[PDB]
RNA sequence: AGAAGCUCAGACGAGUAGGCAGGCGUGGAGGUUUGUGACGAAGCCUUGGGCGUGAGCCUGGGUCGAACAGCCUCUAGU
RNA sequence: CUGCCGAAGUUUCCGGAUAGCAGAAACUCAGAUCAGUUUUAUGUGUAAAAUGAGAGUUUCUAGUGGGCCAUUUUUGGUAAGCAGAACUGGCGAUGCGGGAUGAACCGAACGUGAGGUUAAGGUGCCGGAAUGUACGCUC
RNA sequence: GUACGUGAAAUUGCUGAAAGGGAAGCAUUGGAAAUCAGGUCAGCAUCAGUUUUCGGGGGCGGAAAAAGAAUAAGGGAAGGUGGCUGUUUAUAGCCCUUGUUGUAAUACGUCCACUGGGGACUGAGGACUGCGGCUUGCCAAGGAUGCUGACAUAAUGGUUUUCAAUGGCCCGUCUUGAAACACGGACCAAGGAGUCUAGCAUCUAUGCGAGUGUUUGGGUGAUGAAAACCCAUCCGCGAAAUGGUGAAUGCAGGUGGGAACGCCCUGGCGUGCACCAUCGACCGU
């Protein structure tokens, strides 16, 4: 089954493109007068429960595995029996010595690797 | 069960699971076959066609 | 293994007979108001058919701006939504009932292609509370199997003729949620039907509407 | 069969005062990960990519030069 | 940060206790009781069929105690306005379609989308949709 | 490079790209250009679900349509024809009634578990169970499969800038039924507001339970000894109330409802916690 997302665009915080002091985290606004609490039309919109995806593809990525954060050729190790469940993220702090044995032990093992190309 | 909902009017298969009667039902009948008595009695024509 | 095939290819000869049966009675009961109507024209005599102790009512006007008193009504006829259509025993009590809530709801008639047909297509029970399609007998058989009622030409049977248990399969039959007409209603449809609206008793006239919404 | 879980079915969804529940992030502490790190930790920048309804999280590249994090609990000048 | 439940908008007695609306805890109750409802009967009130819904209580603990607009009845009216009650509504906690624009007008009440069909209002162009059909009036 | 670790935002200069006819930012859908990522994208058939739009055929109904046509009676006349302003089918015809052709047709209402096409959206679920149909099998019967192509240097999906169409009144606070007002806001970074403690009360958890509470203090603790560990005597609350006295009369009392259990052949019988009405006591039990 393919993945679809409900939602593409990010939800911005209501102002933040005019200030740059107000940041385009999402921030619920309790204004009372609020048009955009009160949903009116050509306002942003805001986050739902309505907005959530599908269950059974919920966290996967486009290619349909979930990414796993790898440390070490231990934690590699761990994602052995969830090959076309899991593929394996390198940390960033993962030195380039500890980058090529963890990609080839991801490769040995069958487990894909997200970010392999780097350091 | 049931997952989908199939309407028994557009679906003959459905039709027949509930109700196992429409396999012989003889829609159209020729009744109007003898001799059409034209029943209208002559005071009721003229009350009809009255004023 | 075999006893459970046969009983249940026995019931299904017995419904078969029964709908038979309940086909035949349409019929001849068509065929007889005609052949009475028929014989009061050649006599000169007039004949006053039956009142209709049937009446199929659907709600026309929304959940917004209704007084409370009218609101409980509806509330008591399960016309808790715009285009929902209901079945109701037409009778001295709902006579009045169906009066005073004439500006929000309409009503009429129904033949049997009507009855028929909203039982096919929207038939829903309400099974344990449930609004569960009438997908197949043996859900309306264990469902009404006291009343004696065992398949869906049996459940419209009932609901036609306004048998002893027309309380019970009523209440069984969910509202059916009835779509916006096909072809739309009149040019304003809040005026009283016979003032050229949409609203209020309709009599023969449901059918062709109900037809729409189907 | 993380029964805390798995599964089937139906209905419902505005919401101020108020009520209730689950989560995100921060400094420090106990435990733990045979944890990360001068072959570059943290920070920062980026018309690079991914995840989450959201608070947010992970990552590519650049810059940088010595420390840092995940989980389970504790704590607050959060 | 998201999710769920969700009012009062004011009586009744001296700033309040009370009740009401909203929840929680613990009980009993499904051959039972309820109801912003209608019939029937007795003389508007009282009593017993229709329809809908599972129906009850006890404890205790939050928030509320305003107004605005409109209808109807009625009290006077008055240069003419209006003034006094009651009445249930609408707003108030609430976006959306239409009314060219709008707190009070017509529809409609809200998770995220696809398709279909409508309400109110519209189909010369701005503007989505007949410079449609039929019969009249008007310079 | 001492105007010295890291070098953020505000702000400023330069360069590149682009836009600009009295605001702008924003949102939606795409195009163009740029840049990423990972099978992509089409055509047809047979089906299922929702739906829309054209037809065809056949029942039934009404005044068993009204008409009408053709064809026999009689009646009447004109908006008077031939004829001669006036008349009664003649060298035009019309109207009315009846018969007939008739079981006439058609319109219309209604029904078909009658049928033939065109288009659009959707494919949820994932061994087998079920309800059915045709005959072990097959099926349009508890949710889509089959047959092919093209393309990978691009198609799809993005992300950035920009344009077009459509929409979009400045946020917070305050007042009011409601607005508007009235203040606050040049910009950015960092700081910045229900905290600690004593008492009381609710609820929950935990330990013990007619008991309960070690940490005033003493013992003790070599490895951090302000920790942990051990507990003599008191004391606090509770175990008795009432206004000095100080509690099963009666299985620590009977009746009814009642959780739960048992015996039976739904209901009956027995037992009957908690709690609540009841007669009862004892000095609150």
């Amino acid at each position: 089954v393919n993945i679809i997302k409900k939602r593409t665009k990010p939800f911005k915080r209501h102002q933040s493109d005019r200030f740059k002091r107000v940041g385009e985290s999402w921030r619920k606004p309790r204004g009372i007068d609020s048009c955009v609490r009160r949903r009116f039309r050509g306002t942003i919109s805001m986050p739902k429960i309505g907005y959530g995806n599908n269950k059974k593809t919920r966290y996967c990525m486009p290619n349909g595995l979930k990414a796993f954060l790898v440390r070490n050729v231990s934690d590699v190790e761990l994602l052995l029996m969830h090959n076309k469940t899991y593929a394996a993220e390198i940390a960033g702090n993962v030195s380039a010595r500890k980058r090529v044995e963890i990609v080839e032990k991801a490769r040995a093992l069958g487990v894909k690797v997200t970010n392999a190309g780097a350091k | 069960a049931h997952v989908q909902k199939k309407n028994p009017l557009k679906n003959k298969a459905v039709l027949s699971r509930l109700n196992p009667y429409a396999k012989a039902y003889k829609a159209n009948v020729k009744i109007n076959s003898e001799k059409t008595p034209k029943a209208a009695g002559e005071k009721f024509l003229s009350v009809l066609h009255e004023n | 293994a075999a006893e459970k095939k046969s009983a249940r290819q026995k019931k299904r000869e017995l419904i078969a007979k029964r709908a038979e049966a309940y086909e035949a009675e349409y019929r001849a009961a068509e065929r007889e108001q005609i052949e009475l109507a028929r014989k009061a024209r050649a006599e000169g005599n007039y004949f006053v058919p039956h009142e209709p102790k049937l009446i199929f009512v659907v709600r026309i006007r929304g959940i917004n701006n209704i007084p409370p008193k009218a609101r409980k009504i509806m509330q008591l006829l399960r016309l808790l939504q715009i285009n929902n259509g209901i079945f109701v025993k037409f009778n001295k009590a709902i006579k009045e009932m169906l009066q005073v809530v004439e500006p929000y709801v309409t009503y009429g008639i129904p033949n049997h292609k009507t009855v028929r047909e909203l039982i096919y297509k929207r038939g829903f029970g309400k099974v344990n509370k449930q609004r569960i399609p009438l997908s197949d007998n043996a859900i309306i058989e264990a469902a009404l199997g006291k009343y004696s009622i065992l398949s869906v030409e049996d459940l419209i049977h009932e609901i036609y003729t306004v048998g002893p248990n027309f309380k019970q399969a009523a209440n069984f039959l969910w509202p059916f949620k009835l779509s916006s007409p096909l072809g739309g209603w009149r040019e304003r449809k809040f005026k009283h039907f016979i003032e050229g609206g949409d609203a209020g008793k309709r009599d023969e006239h449901i059918n062709g509407l109900v037809q729409k919404m189907l």
